[PDB]
């Protein structure tokens, strides 16, 4: 079994994790105490480890500079699932600076960190690589997962990195530092991930908030979304699908050049919740539906940017003429540049969900990426440019060039994207 | 004594071999999933290992993949016996140089130990067939390899690889056209013959002269078995005069570098009678050499023939056959060298779907169309170097990149200039 | 050899020519939104410049408009050329003297080089197609300079001009007769053919032959395409015997002054199987030289001929033509010096909707009534030099305007005096 170790990082990171988990024990009939639930299903090995006894344990682990996302995940969300010897926990928190996370707390909890990790990796024969959940917000996300990611890839540089960077929104989530943060962050996850995938909350919450315009859905929608998104991404490494069999493949199908490895993903249904009663959602208009403005999780339109390479993972029966019909009816809706084939692959694995006849999600290397990174961009140098709360970070060991290095780096990488543009 | 040992590599590799193993086992009158039989038809000791009741098919099943076996039992039952089942431990990413040079050397060595067991419960080897895909990271790089390990273990044995390459229009992955090409080099230096196989093709046959609504794979694959039943057929049932693998290369590959070849085969048939009793040697003469049957993205009727064979099933009347033949000739045109064009032969034994049944192979300047286009490509995304790194950081030299394509142009410019010449060597 | 260049002036012209662009691959078998194929029928090297997979349109596409490019991206994708689109940076606001005069000589410099090239990738140049609007800015001012320029650096090529001219009841804006006479000037002297096109025939066309319910400009636009590829077909299909453009002059234009032709075709199908098979060359004969049918707000069955053409598409048989031209010769009226009247063709190959297909052009005295009710708008705002200051303050003397005038009446009258004196020519 190809096993992957899931590292959850941040208030958010680890906000995620009950859902997220949640999914994974559901889809793979296991409860929520580790107890098998009748047949299971699925290479269950992947992502949970069996105990001496007959419970399976989520091969995970979840990293706090303050005490209470763990305590309250741990304590009163999903008791007894997750092993409190794989909970990492500081005291300080992280005053929402990257500089806590990265340079001047965080850095004393590596060796408790790398600790869990090999104690988490000695238990298996063949590891196929880490997936780091991290918001890219605040400062224990930001800062601690990028320094988390350096000391793995330095240690075991054969295994495939992947991370989930998480976007905060402009106003449910936003922060007055957030643009330095996120820039701040960029710039390490830039070298550290093979894989990074980036996830918008407002394109969330728009999406959401459009769908449930008939009703008044939950409060808890935002966060299954989120976490859905993962686990669908992950279904084709937990199930014996013909796609994304392996991060490696993943990696190869996806990312031509080192740094250009930031994807934007696509799904649909969203969530089975949103789409009840009558929901015989047909081959054709499931593909239609994940081009579709309403359910990209990025500020990007499909038609207006240019693809680098484009992966449709359906479940359930999708006939391969239907597809190949649906990629042909794309048109220049997907378009690459003139240097590619237009190599979009598409094909489906096994469903769980017994309320939905079908479903999928994508995986996109699309120029759109350079214009949320230029948003950011610009937010961080209006305030850096007048030094707005910089002595914050300073106070900390950020001196000045290392914010300068940051501007640049960005810069070069949005001029990277944006190059089949022209 | 004709005695024949395939080799199943990656997932293509088994779906494909899979149809045709349970399609063979309808023929000869075998369970298709336990492989016990009472009652049996054909020389079964061709493709069959018989151990008291069990017919046991001989094929080696290779992946890297980790659990290979149990994805077995879970859609073919019992009919492999799992000792010749090579299981992997992570697998190759699309990437022909994982499936080439990062695969195990234990990995390999397993791999022929069990070659060597299957020749070793044969009294001659009668040749070898490869399953595979060229745009995968094992039916490509680790079938390559294979190929070239039994060539250098056990040379002048006809191998034969059926193979699927890029579709002409829409591609799989980015990295697609590297794996094909290096693939297409192995296949050059050392397949005897090499059938060219795509699923555009094969799609527009599925939706057009089978009755199947949406096809999926699962229907494709039919339409590959039955081109391998058919091409196995004379060998399967005997006959005073028949056609081994040895009698193909030696009449379809005039030059040593220009064994691909164009597979076509008609009626297409699923089970059940669904089928119209035609019963005209005609017409299916008519059908298997027009644009329509081919299993390849090209157009036959427009390009030159060096050689072409062709094999009728079932009661086909020799008075039809020359009849149909003449047709045929006056139609199409051919090389001049070769002047007698054709290999023709009969097997008494009808397909179980049809009482006729004709499957056609050839060399057809034609096909240089599939691989110029995989070049041109390639040549565009290796002289940007997208997704190149995938290549040279797993162990090839951009050296390797570049002879690899050098050995497909010189395929390419030699059915080319062949073919123009052509048209002076008649005056 | 018989290569085609064609020019795409102003907001019409580039509209009514993609419709056409549009049409042609489909009847050859090319993406119509991204000019790649696989398989392709005809002769495509007419109209397409092959490079790889991709057919790229000859067409030099002009405005004067500031946005050319990505107005065409939005509705053709990447079918065109973008080294082919030649972009303004303000525009003429329906006045000819904008277009003709005040356009830049850098703009038409770059018209010029991309005409070049066009005609540098050619074996020989067949001839030229211009695709305009004569109330236009640009298409009627601009692309008559472009016509004299062709003229002047090609000449001996037949040059062909598809024009829209203003419609016989309401009109557009004031200036519009300006516009029109110019534009018809320039006609008249430059090219070799000119067919004459307008709004409110095709309206009533598109109302009642076509079943589509409050058509717009869009369907409106499958007309005037109908028209524009069935009159290529010969071209694209070959055929032992065949039309060029050098045919259709030389057959059509008894004088150098008297060019300007009417079109009609049947049936008239929007993509789908909506067509009824009539299948009678008959039929579409009857239809096609009745008024019904014709393109442009004239009535020709009350004139008399000079010259025409008919051309069948698909398989019609030698014995209903000669029986269906029996019939047209016996109910129309020509002129006696023209003794044969007729150039009559056929193209064995059927237009995508409809087994059989028709298209006929000619030299209808009747003509003059457009340009008649042209001259008369125009004397009357003329007279009393409304909207004039528009082109006199744009470069015009009140001599170019009265030049213009005189030329297109010295056409209306020699188009009338033979028509009158055809009468006794019998006796
Ligand atoms: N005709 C046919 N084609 C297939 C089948 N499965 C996969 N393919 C094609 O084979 C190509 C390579 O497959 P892949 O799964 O990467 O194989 P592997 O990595 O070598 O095990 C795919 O991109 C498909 O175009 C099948 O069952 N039949
Ligand atoms: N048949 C047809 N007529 C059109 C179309 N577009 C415009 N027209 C006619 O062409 C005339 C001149 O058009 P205009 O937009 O001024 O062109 P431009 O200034 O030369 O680019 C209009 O007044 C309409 O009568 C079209 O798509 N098809």
């Amino acid at each position: 079994a190809r096993e992957v170790i899931t590292i959850h990082v941040g208030e958010l990171g680890i906000q995620i994790a009950p859902n997220f988990w949640k999914y994974l024990c559901d889809e793979h009939n296991i409860d929520y105490k580790g107890q098998e639930k009748g047949k299971i299903r699925g290479v269950i090995d992947n992502f949970f480890e069996k105990a001496s006894i007959g419970k399976w344990i989520p091969r995970t682990i979840l990293v706090d500079l303050g005490p209470n996302a763990i305590r309250k995940v741990t304590k009163k969300d999903m008791k007894d699932f997750f092993d409190p010897k794989r909970c990492v926990m500081g005291l300080a928190g992280d005053a929402n600076l990257f500089a806590k996370g990265y340079y001047s707390y965080g850095t004393r909890f590596m060796e408790e960190i790398m600790d869990k990790i090999q104690k988490e990796v000695d238990q298996t024969e063949h590891l196929q690589g880490f997936i780091v959940v991290h918001s890219i917000g605040d400062g224990t996300g930001a800062g601690l997962a990028p320094l988390i990611m350096e000391a793995i890839k330095k240690k075991h540089p054969k295994l495939v990195m992947m991370s989930y960077s998480i976007v905060p929104s402009q106003n449910m989530d936003c922060s007055t530092i957030l643009p330095y943060n996120a820039i701040l962050s960029l710039d390490k996850l830039t070298s550290c991930a093979d894989i990074s995938m980036i996830i918008d909350n407002d394109s969330i919450y728009r999406i959401v908030a459009t769908q449930g315009k008939e009703n008044e859905l939950s409060e808890s929608i935002f966060d299954q979304v989120l976490a859905k998104a993962l686990v669908e991404i992950t279904a084709t490494l937990r199930f014996n699908s013909p796609l994304n069999r392996s991060m490696m493949e993943m990696s190869t199908n996806l990312v031509p050049f080192p740094r250009n490895h930031f994807l934007m993903t696509s799904m649909s249904p969203l969530e089975t919740s949103l789409t009840s009663a009558h929901q015989k959602i047909e081959t054709k208009e499931l593909m239609q539906d994940l081009i579709d403005q309403d359910h990209i999780l990025a500020p990007i339109t499909v038609e207006k940017g240019v693809f680098t390479a484009f992966v449709i993972a359906l479940r359930g029966e999708n006939p391969h003429s239907i597809l190949q019909n649906s990629i042909k009816g794309f048109g220049d809706r997907v378009k690459f540049s003139e240097i590619f084939p237009t190599a979009i692959k598409a094909d489906s694995t096994t469903l769980t969900d017994e309320k939905l006849a079908r479903s999928g999600i994508t995986l996109m290397n699309h120029s759109g990426v350079a214009n949320l990174f230029q948003f950011l961009l610009t937010q961080f140098e209006l305030m850096y440019d007048h030094d707005a709360f910089t002595t914050w970070y300073y106070q900390e060991g950020m001196q000045p060039s290392e914010f300068e290095a940051a501007k640049n780096n960005i810069q070069k990488l949005i001029t990277e994207y944006k190059q089949d543009e022209y | 004594a004709g005695e024949i040992v395939c080799i199943q590599v990656g997932q293509a590799g088994n779906q494909i071999a899979g149809a045709f193993w349970q399609k063979i086992c309808a023929e000869h009158g075998i369970d298709p999933v336990n492989g016990k039989a009472i009652d049996v038809v054909g020389d079964t000791d061709i493709f069959f290992n018989t151990i008291g009741d069990k017919y046991i098919p001989r094929a080696v099943v290779v992946d890297l993949e980790p659990a290979v076996v149990e994805n077995i039992r879970e859609k073919f039952g019992t009919l492999f016996d799992p000792k010749s089942i090579v299981s992997g431990a992570d697998g190759a990413g699309n990437n022909f140089a994982i499936g080439f040079n990062e695969h195990g050397a234990e990995t390999l060595e397993k791999v022929m130990q069990v070659v060597e067991q299957r020749v070793s419960e044969t009294e001659s080897i009668g040749g070898f067939i490869l399953t595979h895909s060229c745009g995968g990271g094992t039916g490509s790089g680790f079938g390559s390899k294979i190929l070239k390990t039994i060539r250098e273990r056990y040379p002048k044995v006809p191998i034969f690889t059926f193979s699927i390459f890029p579709s002409p229009k829409i591609s799989e992955t980015v990295v697609e056209p590297y794996n094909a090409i290096m693939t297409l080099s192995n296949l050059i230096k050392y397949a005897s013959c090499s059938i060219v196989l795509d699923n555009e093709a094969l799609f527009s046959i599925a939706e057009k002269k089978l009755e199947v609504e949406n096809p999926s794979l699962e229907d494709l694959n039919l339409i590959i078995a039955q081109v391998l039943t058919n091409v196995t057929a004379s060998l399967r049932f005997s006959g005073t005069l028949n056609l081994d693998l040895g009698k193909l290369v030696t009449n379809l590959v005039p030059f040593s570098n220009l064994h691909f070849l164009m597979a076509s085969t008609a009626p297409l048939v699923l089970a059940g009678k669904e089928s119209y009793e035609k019963m005209t040697a005609k017409e299916l003469s008519a059908q298997v050499f027009g644009d329509e049957y081919i299993c390849a993205a090209c157009k036959p009727t427009t390009g030159r023939y060096l050689a072409a064979s062709v094999l009728f099933r079932g009661a086909v009347k020799t008075s039809d056959v020359n009849e149909a033949m003449a047709t045929v000739k006056e139609q199409n045109s051919f090389v001049n060298w070769i002047p007698t064009g054709f290999k023709i032969s009969k097997s008494e034994t009808s397909p179980k779907d049809s009482a006729l049944g004709v499957i056609m192979l050839g060399n057809n300047s034609e096909i240089v169309s599939v691989f110029e286009r995989i070049g041109a490509n390639f040549d565009r995304l290796w002289s940007r170097k997208a997704f190149a790194h995938w290549f040279t950081d797993s162990g090839f030299e951009e050296k390797d990149l570049d002879d690899a394509r050098a050995l497909v142009q010189k395929v390419i410019d030699d059915y080319r200039k062949l073919t123009e010449d052509a048209e002076n060597l008649y005056f």
